[PDB]
RNA sequence: AUCAGCUUGUUGGUGGGGUGAUGGCCUACCAAGGCGACGACGGGUAGCCGGCCUGAGAGGGUGACCGGCCACACUGGGAC
RNA sequence: GUGAGGGAUGACGGCCUUCGGGUUGUAAACCUCUUUCAGCACAGACGAAGCGCAAGUGACGGUAUGUGCAGAAGAAGGACCGGCCAACUACGUGCCAGCAGCCGCGGUAAUACGUAGGGUCCGAGCGUUGUCCGGAAUUACUGGGCGUAAAGAGCUCGUAGGUGGUUUGUCGCGUUGUUCGUGAAAACUCACAGCUUAACUGUGGGCGUGCGGGCGAUACGGGCAGACUAGAGUACUGCAG
RNA sequence: AGUAACUGACGCUGAGGAGCGAAAGCGUGGGGAGCGAACAGGAUUAGAUACCCUGGUAGUCCACGCCGUAAACGGUGGGUA
RNA sequence: UCGAAGGUGGGAUCGGCGAUUGGGACGAAGUCGUAACAAGGUAGCCGUACCGGAAGGUGCGGCUGGAUC
């Protein structure tokens, strides 16, 4: 591109493909879960993961993955949701934090304890 | 906050002695753990971090502290490596150790924190005190009467006193004159790795 | 005393009617630390043979670095292979700032202060080729003045004259200390 | 069309250097003439002299080669061109080849070399980098 | 420009009123144009600046605190 | 700030073993030390050449700060350990239960899952999450390409704009030529100095990268005030399609 | 291409704009030998709404208008040294 | 005279929902098929018109990023 072209037009910078737009750039939201069920991964991975449908304060319906091996979430439950991507599940972009509101840390955790919300043994 | 754990761990894992009198290091040079003999792939980042951790766990400094020395040394116009070496050696703990008044960096630091030292007649209890050119270091009578200080000051037969440091008498007065050069400092390790690692 | 380094190890493969035949290739850089650079690319089926071939090729192929005391003379824009590697000197003690392959080749060269950047095709082989070409592109003030037919003071800056004189004095002092 | 005599001159000179030629004939102009003058003064070229042609004056430039045949010119490039014209103040004089090259700057005195221009404190537009 | 024409006190002159001060600031009378592809009029966003972060630089992002102005005081107006 | 000096070819107990043994380990129990800071007491500020013709005036605070007393006595956790990326083995289920930033890891013997040890990083903070720059030369003025990866519009005429073939002449509007003249404070950078050093701030510089007018220049980069022709066109003769 | 008589900075590229443009397609009115989408049969295949065979309606031709797209390729814009 | 609020009536923009329909992508595995990649068994592709569940076929014009002779 030549000098007169740059002067006449100007160069437009790239636009960023925003991720987790349901957060509106806000790291955490509170939500209430509507349904809890299971989903299947893609071809490379065969498993049976657990996901939940949560109503956000932003009035946006989004899936939410449940980490850990045990949970007590049922319909109409208070949930705190952060942002986190999973590969195997196609349309899941969020992970449910553990240890807040109605969810309690999964038992028998001693290694990597702070991530999953386990109190200290005495 | 200071590392309260064993000091021989650093030398054993890392592969070069720090205190210098470690019999365990010369008994077993390989790193501890069930698998310290496993072959490890060469890495420029391994060796760059290795020099860093040697330096920081040898002089006993804090991570934020040492990064602040790095940026300070960078912003003086002088050569970055020499500036970093001066700004680290100017710690009163290292000064009083290399002057022969302390058996190790940890003990110098502990005694300075407890405050057995006088700087130009002014009470000082800060292990990370800064010593500039042409300063005077004094030791109080309450500490001359202290037994371990007497042991150190009449057992001071350690590494020779450097050019910029020198004692004048039994009172253990430490004086500083000028900026040493790297050649006569002859400190182990190599500041190039540390400066390049923080240049990352 | 030579400096030896390995930058990359690759498991290359060949195919026949039976199946897969594996092979190993390695690239190494040799240097004396004074300004003598050698690069070697060696291939085998096992790492020891590969590194032996690389060392032999590097010993065969050498190149000399005309450095001023401790650093490079002038900035060089080394455009070769498929990567763009830009080298220039710096203030003493700043360090040899470069990527992986450039780091290895410059440390084998023995330079202590350089500013570098790789602008594309981060592949180690192409980067090494570009750095070698950059060092080839380097020009030295004395024979630059000889080519231009103009004396040193009328070509080279007084600051670099002062630096060269200081470097010569330091080299003379080091030689005297070594002799004594 | 023929739209930049100085760039054309620089490219013909460096093309001749690449092709190992010895003599180049170009249409004569004051800018070409005094640029050849400063080239002669710095010593990158061998010698120049003007001539007369079928129509107007023409200038011939003889390239410089040594015993070992390596090029006396490494490379040329123009920074100030019609359109993008770059200028330098009295303090921001460009550094070329780490001070081992030459930038041609037109000052109140004329087309003069960067080192003595900084000595005088004067400055202007940079014609080309020759190294 | 996936916004091409906009405007009628609008534009300009004269005479009056007006305001601390000149002025379509307001009125009357005369003429038809001014602004417009070196982006007008439209649509969305947003207080501006010394500064902060990043980057060698260019540049990019941004307006925490402090400080220089700007505008508002439940919403819309008006005046002493 | 949660300590130490010395202390064994290295005491329990755990984990592996090739059943020889190796590990946690100078770590620990031990003999001595100073005991910072909290704890208990005493003294106890400056902040005020300030205001009053009164007799005094400090919320902070009876704090900061010094002087004594007792006792190692009251004080450490968080992530990682397949490659990128400094840090590995065993035990428990096997396309299940699960990990995960990219590649990607379990289909009975996983350094990638869970538990144990062991080591690594960091530390009164440790990670996750979201926004912004860098690497991204990945919007390329410095600093990218258009044959096949993304791109030459189907090709011309041509308006507005952008750019010009030599040398013959002023004014100096593109411009550098030096000086006085602004650049609030604050911030950045250099040196000095004070709070025991620490944040904090105490003084004087310096910095304050732009823009104003008066005085001094004319080589390039434009209009303007006159001539020639190497691009271009015409003119004379032929030419092939 | 040659002589170079003459003009004496008229040159270049060109956003928006305008004109030309392969074949096919459309309107009107004519023409229409051969060729040939569509559509019938005959043939193969388990299957052919194709490849093959026999026929043949638009179109292919003419005049006036239109659409303005092609692997519109040298997959390379033009001009100058 | 001006004057905010309120009400009359029709044009623009942002939208939210809306039976049903059109299209797209991800699943995994099944039927119908042989399309393309070797002269892929009819050389490929491009523009265009018609036809057929489907990939496609044909007509006209253009390129070789087509192999033999
Ligand atoms: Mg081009
Ligand atoms: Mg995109
Ligand atoms: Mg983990
Ligand atoms: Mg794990
Ligand atoms: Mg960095
Ligand atoms: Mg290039
Ligand atoms: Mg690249
Ligand atoms: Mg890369
Ligand atoms: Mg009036
Ligand atoms: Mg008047
Ligand atoms: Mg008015
Ligand atoms: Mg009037
Ligand atoms: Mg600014
Ligand atoms: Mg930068
Ligand atoms: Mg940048
Ligand atoms: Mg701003
Ligand atoms: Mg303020
Ligand atoms: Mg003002
Ligand atoms: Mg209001
Ligand atoms: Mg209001
Ligand atoms: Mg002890
Ligand atoms: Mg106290
Ligand atoms: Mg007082
Ligand atoms: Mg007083
Ligand atoms: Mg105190
Ligand atoms: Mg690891
Ligand atoms: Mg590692
Ligand atoms: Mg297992
Ligand atoms: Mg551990
Ligand atoms: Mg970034
Ligand atoms: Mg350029
Ligand atoms: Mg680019
Ligand atoms: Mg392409
Ligand atoms: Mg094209
Ligand atoms: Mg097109
Ligand atoms: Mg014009
Ligand atoms: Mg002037
Ligand atoms: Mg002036
Ligand atoms: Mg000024
Ligand atoms: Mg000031
Ligand atoms: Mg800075
Ligand atoms: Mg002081
Ligand atoms: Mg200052
Ligand atoms: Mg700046
Ligand atoms: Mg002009
Ligand atoms: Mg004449
Ligand atoms: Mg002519
Ligand atoms: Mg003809
Ligand atoms: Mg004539
Ligand atoms: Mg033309
Ligand atoms: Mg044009
Ligand atoms: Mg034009
Ligand atoms: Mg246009
Ligand atoms: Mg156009
Ligand atoms: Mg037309
Ligand atoms: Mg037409
Ligand atoms: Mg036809
Ligand atoms: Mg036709
Ligand atoms: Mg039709
Ligand atoms: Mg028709
Ligand atoms: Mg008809
Ligand atoms: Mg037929
Ligand atoms: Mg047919
Ligand atoms: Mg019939
Ligand atoms: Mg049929
Ligand atoms: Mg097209
Ligand atoms: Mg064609
Ligand atoms: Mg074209
Ligand atoms: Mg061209
Ligand atoms: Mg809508
Ligand atoms: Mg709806
Ligand atoms: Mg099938
Ligand atoms: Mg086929
Ligand atoms: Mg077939
Ligand atoms: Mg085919
Ligand atoms: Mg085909
Ligand atoms: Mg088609
Ligand atoms: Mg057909
Ligand atoms: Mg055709
Ligand atoms: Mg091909």
């Amino acid at each position: 591109p030549t000098i007169q072209q740059l002067v006449r037009k100007g160069r437009r910078d790239k636009i960023a493909k925003v991720k987790t737009a349901a957060l509106k750039g806000s790291p955490q939201r509170r939500g209430v879960c509507t349904r809890v069920y299971t989903t299947t991964p893609k071809k490379p991975n065969s498993a049976l993961r657990k996901v939940a449908r949560v109503k956000l304060t932003s009035q946006v319906e989004v899936t939410a993955y449940i980490p850990g091996e045990g949970h007590n979430l049922q319909e109409h439950s208070m949930v705190l949701v952060r942002g986190g991507r999973v590969k195997d599940l196609p349309g899941v972009r969020y992970k449910i934090i553990r240890g807040s509101l109605d969810t309690q840390g999964v038992k028998n955790r001693k290694q990597a304890r702070s991530r999953y919300g386990a109190k200290k043994e005495k | 906050a200071r590392y309260t754990g064993p000091a021989t761990r650093k030398s054993r894992r890392l592969g070069v002695d720090l205190v210098g009198g470690d019999q365990s290091f010369e008994k077993r040079p390989y790193p501890p753990g069930q698998h310290g003999r496993a072959r490890i792939k060469e890495s420029e980042y391994r060796q760059q971090l290795q020099e860093k951790q040697k330096a920081r766990f040898s002089y006993g400094v804090m991570e934020k502290q040492f990064r602040r020395y790095y940026e300070e040394a960078n912003r003086q116009p002088g050569k970055t490596g020499d500036n970093l070496l001066r700004i680290l050696e100017s710690r009163l703990d290292n000064v009083v150790y290399r002057a022969g008044l302390a058996r190790t960096r940890r003990m110098a630091r502990q005694l300075v924190s407890h405050g057995h030292f006088l700087v130009n007649g002014v009470k000082v209890d800060i292990p990370s005190y800064r010593v500039s050119q042409y300063d005077i270091i004094d030791v109080k009578e309450k500490s001359l009467n202290t037994l371990p200080f007497q042991i150190a000051r009449e057992t001071a037969g350690e590494r020779p006193i450097p050019s910029w440091l020198q004692v004048v008498g039994e009172r253990q007065r430490i004086l500083v004159h000028q900026l040493p050069e790297r050649a006569q400092i002859d400190v182990p390790l190599t500041e190039q790795l540390i400066v390049e690692l923080y240049s990352k | 005393n030579y400096i030896e380094r390995v930058v990359s190890i690759n498991r290359v493969s060949k195919v026949v009617k039976g199946g897969r035949r594996f092979s190993f290739t390695a690239l190494v850089i040799v240097g004396d630390g004074k300004g003598m650079v050698g690069v070697g690319y060696g291939k085998a089926k096992e790492v020891p043979a590969a590194i032996a071939k690389g060392v032999e090729e590097a010993r065969k192929n050498f190149f000399r670095v005309p450095l001023i005391g401790s650093t490079i003379t002038h900035p060089v824009q080394g455009e070769a292979a498929a990567g763009v590697v830009m080298l220039r000197p710096a203030s003493p003690g700043t360090g040899v700032i470069a990527g992986g392959a450039a780091r290895a080749v410059l440390e084998c060269a023995g330079v202590h202060d350089i500013l570098a950047k790789s602008l594309g095709s981060d592949n180690a082989i192409n980067v090494v080729h570009a750095t070698v070409a950059a060092l080839k592109l380097l020009q030295r003030p004395e024979e630059v003045a000889a080519r231009r037919g103009l004396p040193i003071e009328d070509v080279a800056p007084a600051g670099m004259l002062k630096a060269r004189r200081e470097s010569e004095a330091l080299a003379a002092a080091a030689a005297r200390e070594g002799s004594a | 069309t023929m739209t930049d005599p100085i760039a054309d001159f620089l490219t013909r000179l460096r093309n001749a250097n690449s092709a190992y030629h010895d003599e180049v004939t170009l249409p004569h102009s004051k800018l070409k003439a005094n640029i050849a003058e400063i080239l002669k003064r710095e010593g990158y070229i061998s010698d120049y002299r003007t001539e007369d042609a079928r129509v107007g004056k023409s200038l011939v430039v003889q390239l410089k080669y040594g015993p070992s045949r390596e090029r006396s010119i490494a490379g040329l490039r123009r920074v100030s061109k019609p359109g993008l014209r770059v200028y330098a103040k009295s303090t921001n004089l460009p550094r070329v080849l780490g001070g081992l090259g030459v930038a041609i700057i037109s000052t109140s005195s004329g087309l003069l070399t960067d080192r003595q221009a900084a000595r005088q404190g004067v400055g202007g537009e940079v014609l080309a980098y020759v190294w």
